[PDB]
């Protein structure tokens, strides 16, 4: 038997990689703290990197990357592409950003005055214009242009974003989930209150509107690009979001890379994606512990088995390779 | 990237180079503790001669 | 010429002795008699290989040297093995009974009664230096002498040398090749009692040599006898700018300052490449920049952890071969683009390079085949803490229940010393994340 | 590194007799103490165990006592019964009759002096003493009343050295007398305080490894005693052999015995083999290693999956791959971790020695401190309180001096032991 740990109690997605484990019949789980496991599904804060691969006679497996969180957060995000040559200053499918801390503020109200001669809508991370509101508002925090021209669904008029789920194994071959998901906003969008404006599912508590819990998936999106814009979510989005997620992974992959090490790695990332009204996607936020959607749990969590977990420990495709 | 300081001999060379610039107790203590433990040593081995005198 | 006294201390420090010093013997062409054709100087002289020996009237070169341990069965293999002539009586020390694999043991009960012997077989040696510089410490973390009178001598040598540099090679305990339980306890505590007294320690974690020579000797089973022939090969890439001529690392002293800015992290991390079997019959020879790129894997360091995930203090580079600066700067200069090196913002990013035209010396039979060149890299990052938050979490398990306590304090240690070294400890791991966060 | 063997009683003298005639083959040594053997790692550490006599002869460092002269005779008529020296033979007249007071506090009282003068004189000669072992059983009353009485004056004139026992449990299945379990719990009482590591050897475990696997249907002394000799061997193999871990008797306690009152070993052997029956078939390292850690192979009627282990200690004999040894121990370890204490990391150690015992080309010898051994504390524990509630047979004990608050006061001890074990079941 394998056997493995679990210390991340509030973890959707591996507590259903937990059942499916255990109803192989070839794994079994011990305690927190017991250092005799095969795989790790850590904690969340500070995971004991350090510990692992020190066991003899065992191979160790995690489901985090040490140093994925250089892409997974705010502010790391945006130091990271404007440093890295492979992304540069001159990224094309990243907002404008500026790291505030209550920084780069001199430089920063340079692009908001030269956006002043022009439209000058910012969001902290809410939403204003001019700009020296949220600064105020601030007091770390990351301040990003404001897509103001997104891509508007009809019926509804309405907002969105694009969560795709994306697993890097062991190789560092990276796995985009077939299955996403558009975060709708039930609102009609007004350029001139913010329900309407942040697309995520909490904030929605309209509704419910158009399609079962503010969440419509590719096959419905798929078709509705066809009908109304003449085109497919292939061409017209997805062809980007490929391209995001390879130029994120392998720009870090030297940096978190588990290729050589005792111990090895893998990961499951949330990307989020924005698309304005000419069909161009836009990267928001990476997220280093994401959580799936209820009719995706099943298949997905069945994936990760199959292509995380069961090809470095072996038993008695969903994905979509992106190939570097 | 700066080669500073190369000496050369016949066993070798030593050279530097630079990519990026910058942005007790006293003896009286240790005897005093080491017989302040043997000190509780023989107060130990005491106890156990006076619980098998009983 | 300034001189260098080595102390091996314990079983681990003793047979790591043997096989420096037997490899010494081989690079500086000491025959096992203690004859050394080469000097011409008889009876004496200032060369720099006389930082480690002195010579007698009829040409012998004796180490300076002294072997400790409790218990005499290890040291009386070196009274009657291949180099019994070199050392002299007086420089090999023993005991009747160990300390049992106990630091309280080894440091109170039993230390007490031969420190001062030590002592003074050690001042005989520096009797005859007319500039000592310091010592090398050469003991385990684990054994009960290695950590028990090691501390306790470490204390002595502040008090009566005080102005002297002393260096430990430490061997961090791994459980594969240990057969002790309490390692964990012997360690935290002899390293907090050590830690003011010792101004650099490199440790050599078992798990890395014991996977090196598994994975690139071809060997099933190391034995200590395949592992300290590969330690003896990077003490003697660390100690060779003490023993020949040179400008890098030329003192005990310009070890700390090249490498220990922050007098508490003391403790750089050594990779070295390249380990070749000697029963490879086909074997291409590696470049300088692939054996410098090597000192950048993991699976070549002396302690395993990840130094992308850290920050470094200080870089050496230490070349034994065919090696010429211009190959070295166009390697570091590729490696650069390719690697996560990242120093403190308070240190300039850079590498202090030092080159010994003599390839590095195999013994005759031994596991390692002979290279053109090879590197060592010191290189003090914080990533080396990894393995003070496995020890001490190790150590967290057993003392939680106070599982085998009872043995420090029946030889007369109080249970505050654990805690007190412990809390030791906890400051080190801080000390280490905020330099390296 | 000397050690100093004394054997007390009928069941001390017996398993003692077998294990010097068991170690004596194993080091080349004949019944006329001269050496005939092949391999000079026979002698390397025969010093622990034998002195160096003249002629260069070998005499075990051997102190045989009992209360009756009956078993000692037995043991100088036996085979290698001329092999010990006959100063080293200690006995009186009167017997204890299976009386742990007669034993303990009079009958035995005679007699220990004369006892510890034969001790003196060989630790003496000692180059550097490790400790002594004393094999005894606890039902009785010479090894179990004066085996103890000596323990605790031995610990009196050498209270720095390592006291080591084998001392076999009493059992209804092999019961000489009904008042086993007042001497048994008396006995271990003194055992808790006065001894570093014990070896607990269950007549009621040998007896069902007799029955159950080794087919024999009416079991002798002799039958139980081949086991025991086996186990006695297995156990000092690193103490009398060189290998990689040249071990002593400190070192086993220190790294044994995290607390001092939980000394009490679990022995085991495998393959278990009967007397007189040759089986041709060497077992493979994994077959060793399966087995060992078999409840069927346990020397201590135990259920090691109702505790947990503290420490673990095992001994491979015989030519075969370490690395193979190395990965089969490991697998136990990672397939069963449930049974190993958390908060002692890395509490499985291995030795592999090269010389196998005779007559089997592999052996594997299991030393196990689990807290699964409070089964056996309880079980006497149980036998002991039937008699107790009715204070039945206590004349025989009051006849010799002692009161009931004694037997009051070893009952809570034991009941204190088998709590003391429960406590680190569930942590
Ligand atoms: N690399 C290496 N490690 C060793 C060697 N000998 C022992 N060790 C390690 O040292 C630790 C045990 O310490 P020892 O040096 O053997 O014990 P000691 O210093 O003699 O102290 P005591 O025996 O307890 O009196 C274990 O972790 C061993 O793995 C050796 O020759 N080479
Ligand atoms: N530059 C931008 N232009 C337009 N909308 C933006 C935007 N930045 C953020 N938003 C909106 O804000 C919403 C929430 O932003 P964000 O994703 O950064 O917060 P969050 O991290 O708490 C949710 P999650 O972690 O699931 O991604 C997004 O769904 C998007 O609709
Ligand atoms: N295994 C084994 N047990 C024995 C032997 N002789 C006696 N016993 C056990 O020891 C107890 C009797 O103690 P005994 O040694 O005869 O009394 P003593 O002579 O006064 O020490 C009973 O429980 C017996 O089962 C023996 O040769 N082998
Ligand atoms: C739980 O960890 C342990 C357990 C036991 C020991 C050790 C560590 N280490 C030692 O040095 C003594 N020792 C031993 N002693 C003796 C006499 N036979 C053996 C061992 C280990 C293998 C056989
Ligand atoms: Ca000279
Ligand atoms: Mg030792
Ligand atoms: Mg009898």
């Amino acid at each position: 038997m394998y056997t493995f740990v679990v210390r991340d109690e509030n973890s959707s997605v591996y507590a259903e990689v937990s059942r499916l484990l255990l109803a192989t019949g070839q794994w079994k789980r011990l305690r927190k703290d017991n250092p005799r496991f095969n795989l790790m599904l850590g904690e969340r804060n500070r995971l004991p990197f350090g510990r692992l691969g020190h066991e003899p006679g065992l191979v160790q497996l995690v489901n985090y990357y040490r140093g994925a969180d250089k892409l997974c957060r705010k502010a790391s995000l945006v130091k990271l592409i404007k440093t890295s040559p492979e992304l540069s200053e001159s990224c094309t499918w990243f907002p404008e950003s500026y790291v505030i801390y209550p920084d780069e503020r001199e430089v920063f109200l340079a692009a908001y005055n030269r956006r002043r001669e022009g439209g000058n809508v910012w969001i902290a991370k809410l939403i204003s214009s001019e700009a020296s509101e949220l600064l105020d508002f601030i007091d770390v925090h990351v301040i990003q242009k404001y897509l103001e021209k997104p891509l508007l669904l009809e019926p509804g008029h309405r907002k969105f974003d694009i969560r795709s789920w994306v697993l890097v194994d062991h190789l560092y071959n990276i796995y985009l989930y077939r299955e996403g998901v558009l975060r709708t906003s039930s609102e009609p969008y007004n350029s001139a209150d913010k329900t309407c404006h942040l697309t995520n599912h909490c904030i929605q508590k309209n509704y419910g509107r158009y399609e079962e819990g503010n969440e419509m998936f590719f096959e419905e999106f798929n078709q509705y690009l066809m009908d109304a814009l003449n085109t497919t979510l292939e061409n017209s989005i997805l062809l980007q979001i490929k391209h995001i997620i390879r130029s994120c992974l392998m720009c870090i992959e030297p940096a978190i890379s588990t290729k050589h090490l005792h111990y090895q790695s893998f990961q499951l990332f949330g990307f989020d994606f924005m698309v304005d009204e000419e069909l161009k996607v836009w990267l928001i936020e990476v997220n280093g512990a994401p959580a799936c959607a209820q009719k995706l749990y099943a298949e997905l969590c069945q994936g990760i088995v199959d292509v995380a977990i069961s090809s470095v420990f072996p038993l008695a495709s969903i994905f979509i390779k992106l190939h570097h | 990237m700066e080669v500073i300081e190369l000496n050369k001999c016949t066993s070798g060379q030593s050279f530097e180079v630079i990519l990026k610039p910058p942005s007790d107790p006293s003896l009286e203590e240790i005897q005093k503790k080491l017989e302040a433990a043997e000190e509780r040593r023989k107060y130990q081995e005491a106890e156990l001669l006076k619980h098998l005198a009983e | 010429m300034r001189e260098c006294i080595s102390i091996h201390v314990g079983q681990a420090g003793v047979q790591i002795g043997n096989a420096c010093w037997e490899l010494y013997c081989l690079e500086h062409g000491i025959q096992p008699d203690g004859q050394m054709p080469s000097d011409k100087t008889i009876g004496g002289g200032d060369d720099s290989f006389n930082t480690f020996f002195s010579e007698t009237g009829a040409g012998k070169h004796v180490p300076r040297a002294v072997f400790v341990d409790l218990e005499p069965t290890v040291i009386d293999e070196v009274r009657t093995g291949t180099y019994r002539q070199l050392f002299h009586p007086e420089q090999l020390i023993t005991g009747k009974e160990d300390a049992a694999n106990n630091y309280a043991r080894g440091h109170y009960t039993i230390g007490k009664e031969i420190i001062d012997l030590v002592l003074d077989r050690i001042r005989k040696l520096a009797d005859q230096c007319t500039g000592l510089q310091g010592f090398l410490v050469f003991h385990s973390f684990g054994g009960g002498t290695g950590s028990g009178f090691t501390s306790l001598l470490m204390e002595r040598l502040s008090v009566d040398y005080g102005k002297k540099s002393k260096l430990e090679f430490s061997i961090y305990p791994a459980p594969q090749v240990s057969t002790a339980v309490v390692e964990p306890y012997n360690s935290i505590l002899t390293t907090h009692t050590t830690l003011e007294h010792s101004d650099c320690a490199f440790m050599v974690d078992n798990e890395a040599i014991y996977d090196i020579c598994r994975r690139n000797l071809d060997i099933e089973r190391p034995t200590y006898t395949n592992l300290n022939r590969l330690i003896s090969q990077i003490v003697s890439s660390i100690t060779a700018s003490l023993r020949f001529d040179g400008a890098l690392n030329v003192d005990l002293t310009e070890f700390q300052t090249n490498l220990v800015p922050y007098p508490r992290i003391h403790f750089p991390l050594a990779t070295y490449a390249p380990v070749i079997s000697a029963e490879k019959a086909y074997h291409e020879q590696l470049s300088v920049a692939e054996i410098t790129n090597a000192c950048f894997e993991p699976a070549n360091q002396m302690v395993k952890c990840d130094p992308r995930h850290g920050k470094y203090m200080a870089c050496c580079l230490l070349y034994r071969g065919d090696v010429v600066p211009k190959d070295v700067n166009a390697a570091i200069a590729t490696i650069k683009t390719k690697r996560s090196i990242q120093f403190v913002d308070w240190c300039p990013t850079g590498f202090k390079v030092g080159i010994n035209y003599q390839p590095p010396t195999v013994v005759p039979g031994g596991d390692l085949a002979k290279v053109q060149r090879a590197v060592c890299m010191l290189s003090n990052t914080t990533a080396i803490a990894e393995a003070w938050a496995r020890l001490d979490h190790k150590f967290d398990l057993m003392y939680a229940k106070r599982a085998f306590v009872h043995w420090y304090v029946g030889e007369g240690m109080e249970e505050g010393e654990f805690s007190e070294a412990r809390e030791d400890m906890a400051a080190l791991e801080k000390d280490y994340e905020e330099v390296g966060v | 590194r000397e050690i100093v063997h004394i054997q007390a009683g009928q069941c001390g003298n017996q398993i003692g007799a077998k294990f010097w005639e068991v170690i004596s083959d194993e080091h080349g040594i004949d019944p006329t103490g001269s050496y005939h053997g092949d391999s000079d790692l026979q002698l390397e550490r025969i010093n622990v165990y034998y002195n160096e006599a003249t002629g260069n002869k070998y005499v075990p460092r051997a102190i045989l006592v009992d209360l009756e002269p009956g078993t000692m005779d037995s043991v100088r008529s036996g085979p290698f019964g001329q092999i010990f020296r006959p100063d080293n033979f200690v006995f009186g007249q009167s017997g204890a009759g299976n009386n742990w007071a007669k034993g303990h506090y009079t009958e035995g009282a005679e007699l220990v002096d004369s006892v510890l003068d034969v001790v003196r004189k060989e630790s003496e000669s000692c180059d550097c003493l490790q400790g002594f072992q004393l094999t005894h059983s606890l039902g009785g009353g010479t090894g179990s009343g004066m085996g103890t009485l000596l323990i605790s004056k031995i610990r009196e004139e050498y209270p720095d050295r390592i006291m080591n026992t084998f001392s076999v449990m009493p059992s209804p299945k092999v019961s000489d007398t009904v008042v086993e379990p007042y001497n048994a719990t008396l006995s271990v009482h003194q055992l808790v305080e006065n001894t570093d590591e014990t070896y607990c050897i269950d007549n009621e475990a040998l007896y069902d490894i007799c029955f159950r696997t080794l087919k024999l249907t009416t079991p002798t002394y002799g039958d139980l005693n081949h086991l025991v000799s086996a186990t006695m061997s297995g156990v000092t193999t690193c103490l009398r052999f060189p290998g990689q871990l040249n071990a002593d008797l400190r070192k086993l306690a220190v790294n044994m015995v995290p607390f001092p009152r939980l000394h009490f070993f679990m022995p085991g052997f495998a393959p278990l083999t009967s007397r007189g029956s040759q089986q041709y078939r060497a077992l493979t390292v994994p077959e060793l290693t399966q087995q060992m850690f078999d409840s069927k192979n346990m020397m201590a009627a135990c259920d090691p999956r109702h505790g947990r282990y503290l420490t673990v200690a095992a001994i491979f004999r015989g030519r075969m791959s370490m690395k193979e040894v190395d990965e089969q121990m490991l697998n136990v370890q990672n397939k069963n971790s449930s049974y190993f204490v958390e908060w002692i990391p890395n509490n499985v150690k291995t030795a592999v020695c090269d010389i196998p015992p005779r007559g089997l080309k592999m052996s594997a010898t299991f030393i196990g401190n689990s807290t699964a051994i409070q089964e056996l504390f309880k079980r006497i524990s149980e036998q002991f309180t039937a008699m107790f509630r009715r204070k039945a047979f206590l004349h025989w004990y009051t006849g010799e001096g002692m009161d009931e608050m004694e037997f009051t006061e070893a009952e809570s001890n034991m009941n204190d032991l088998v709590s003391e074990y429960q406590q680190y079941q569930d942590a």
